[PDB]
């Protein structure tokens, strides 16, 4: 994978070392906000982000979520919004690889922590 | 829209016609598909009726979790965003950025919406 | 590592995507497909209304002004299907429920905190155009002959409307025609309905230039001279 240095250099500006070769599928693990993995697919980079919530915070972060990804109140970039089983609130944006950079990587993360941070709030 | 003058004529047809905001809007076998430009991207919208969405006021949280666990499933093939509009109205969206969409690209997602909506109405009606 | 104070750290192995794990447990192309540029119909079907109603200035601002009313509060999560009622409940003629869909529209014109009504309400008016749009034509073409036709006998309106819509879409023969007639209209003047219908669909067969189209009415105007000879 030629998009290896990118992935290597997002992680080492979080702190987190890796060795190389990378793997296709990278996953960090995040105390509070879950778990994030970076996907690369055909010639996508998807960041998935998904965390299990309490029952009783379910509901209104479905709504939420739905709601605040809706083009007309988001950003620059698509971000998604899906449910993995009982509990978890997934989170998620596709990039495609031939125009991927560092700097929106580390946006596409930061994007989705703050979606994320409205959703619960 | 260079983009929309092609695929009218890759089909046969007289060109369409946008709204004063220049939204188009196409029934494709009975379905919506309006697509609007915003700055840099065309966006893809149909509302969806989905009257067991909620009862009176009680939103159904088994059949929302349901739609949210498929459109993860969809992910990784088809662009579209299942979202809630200003109505709290179901609506399939796709965000297309015009930096790389051809006409190609555009009737593929165009087959995606109609693929999608296909297999969602079902599951909203009776 | 960190982000933002929050603690993170790589997790590695045999790892399986988070979607992947979604999908293990949950084309035809344009060309094949029905295809309706929805702007130009709504337009087409819209010019056509107006053009009609306004030789029958007879209007709906009440139903219009009554249906804002519903909207301001009415419902917290308004639906496509709640607003179709309330256009059914004012009016069974869809050529009117058309009409004051466009009120309304031009009424949210002026007032952009309505917006998301605004929005709606195209929704509704590119349905109609599309789902409806030969029934709502057909309905405001009738609405004159058949308001003149009402206002001077024993003829209701509605049923004059049905009769002649009815007549051009649907058309079932003339022993089929007859019993409508008398199911319709048990105490009117059905001479008088079978001239109006006479006169109608005399002048749209005026128009026709299709062949096809001219024969189709010529059976139902053909059909209509014996039928007035029931009395």
């Amino acid at each position: 994978s030629w998009i290896e240095p990118i992935i290597s250099h997002f992680c080492q500006d979080l702190g987190v070392p890796t060795s190389s070769p990378l793997s296709p599928l990278i996953q960090l693990e995040m105390a509070q906000s879950g778990t994030l993995q970076l996907e690369q697919h055909g010639a996508t980079l998807t960041l998935w982000l998904a965390r299990s919530l309490a029952w009783h915070r379910c509901e209104d972060a479905m709504v939420k979520a739905l709601t605040l990804t809706a083009a007309q109140k988001s950003g620059a970039l698509p971000l998604r919004a899906g449910w993995l089983g009982e509990s978890q609130l997934v989170l998620f944006v596709s990039l495609d690889e031939r125009s991927l950079t560092l700097p929106l990587l580390h946006q596409a993360f930061e994007q989705l922590l703050r979606l994320q941070q409205e959703v619960l709030a | 829209q260079n983009l929309l003058k092609n695929l009218a004529a890759s089909l046969g047809r007289k060109p369409f016609v946008a709204d004063k905001q220049g939204v188009y809007r196409l029934t494709i076998d009975k379905h919506l598909v309006m697509l609007a430009p915003h700055g840099s991207e065309l966006v893809l919208r149909t509302p969806i009726d989905a009257p067991m969405l909620r009862e009176g006021n009680n939103v159904n949280v088994t059949l929302l979790r349901s739609l949210m666990q498929q459109a993860l499933a969809w992910a990784k093939r088809y662009p579209q965003t299942l979202v809630l509009d200003d109505c709290g109205q179901l609506v399939l969206e796709a965000r297309l950025r015009l930096q790389e969409l051809d006409t190609h690209g555009l009737q593929e997602v165009i087959n995606k919406q109609l693929a999608l909506l296909e297999h969602l109405i079902p599951q909203l009606t009776p | 590592x960190q982000f933002r104070g929050e603690s993170v750290q790589i997790v590695s192995g045999t790892l399986q995507s988070i979607a992947d794990m979604a999908e293990e447990v949950t084309e035809l192309s344009l060309d094949k497909r029905k295809l309706s540029d929805s702007q130009a119909r709504v337009s087409d079907v819209e010019e056509q209304v107006n053009q009609y109603l306004s030789k029958v200035p007879e209007l709906e601002q009440k139903q219009n002004v009554s249906e804002l009313l519903s909207l301001l509060s009415n419902s917290p999560n308004i639906s496509l299907s709640q607003l179709k009622a309330y256009l059914e409940g004012k009016s069974e003629e869809p050529s009117e429920q058309f009409k004051m869909l466009c009120g309304l529209r031009d009424a949210l014109k002026g007032r952009p905190e309505l917006a998301h009504l605004s929005h709606l309400v195209e929704q509704a008016l590119v349905s109609m155009a599309e789902e409806q749009g030969e029934t709502i034509v057909l309905g405001a073409r009738i609405t004159p002959e058949a308001y003149r036709e009402s206002q001077s006998g024993v003829n209701p309106l509605q049923p004059l409307r049905d009769t002649y819509r009815d007549a051009v879409m649907g058309y079932q023969g003339i022993y089929a025609i007859w019993s409508d007639l008398q199911k319709r209209f048990p105490n009117g003047d059905i001479d008088s309905v079978i001239l109006f219908l006479q006169k109608a669909l005399s002048a749209d067969l005026q128009s026709q230039q299709s062949g096809s189209g001219r024969e189709k009415l010529g059976i139902v105007i053909s059909d209509l001279q014996k039928l007035k000879e029931f009395g």
